[PDB]
């Protein structure tokens, strides 16, 4: 299925950019999870990126 | 009984190669060389400062 | 230039590649521990005493 980007990264887990190289990321995420983790507990969630 | 009676203030910026063990993130796991190599702070100063 | 590079790996690779994270401490490193007894000093290797 295709999925936009915003809506796979906070309510499918498993989805993000931080699944790199070791050697050159800074950031501190290695899951994937988080804002699924985020959104499965939230009765009410809205959520807007504009890019 | 040296340690024992410190309070220590420590922020470190821009590492890479972080290992945490659990998704609870509390505690890094990564090996002591890499951590070791990206480290340039002279603890030495440290130690003279509070001997 | 830093190298920025996504690699997605499977678990045989991801345990033989990040033994850290499954096996704890993975070098010989030395331990005040209980021993029949005595609480001493001894250096040895984690991994093969976890697995
Ligand atoms: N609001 C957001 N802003 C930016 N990136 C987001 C956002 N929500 C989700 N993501 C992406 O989706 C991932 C969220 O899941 P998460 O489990 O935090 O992954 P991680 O950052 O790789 N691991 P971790 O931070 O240790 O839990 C991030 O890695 C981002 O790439």
């Amino acid at each position: 299925e295709e999925i936009p980007g915003p809506v796979a990264a906070w309510t499918i887990p498993k989805a993000g950019g931080n699944f790199g190289d070791d050697k050159e990321r800074v950031t501190g995420g290695m899951n994937g999870v988080g804002s699924s983790l985020t959104n499965i507990f939230s009765v009410m969630f809205v959520g807007e990126t504009g890019d | 009984r040296v340690k024992e009676c410190l309070t220590i203030v420590m922020f470190v910026r821009d590492m890479k190669n972080m290992r945490f063990d659990s998704q609870t993130k509390e505690r890094l796991t990564s090996p002591f060389g890499e951590i070791r190599s990206h480290i340039q702070l002279d603890a030495k100063k440290i130690s003279r400062a509070i001997l | 230039m830093i190298k920025n590079e996504i690699k997605i790996l499977s678990d045989i690779e991801h345990i033989k590649k990040r033994s850290g994270m499954y096996i704890g401490s993975s070098a010989n490193e030395m331990h005040e521990r209980f021993l029949f007894g005595k609480w001493e000093s001894v250096q040895y290797v984690p991994g093969l005493v976890k697995l």
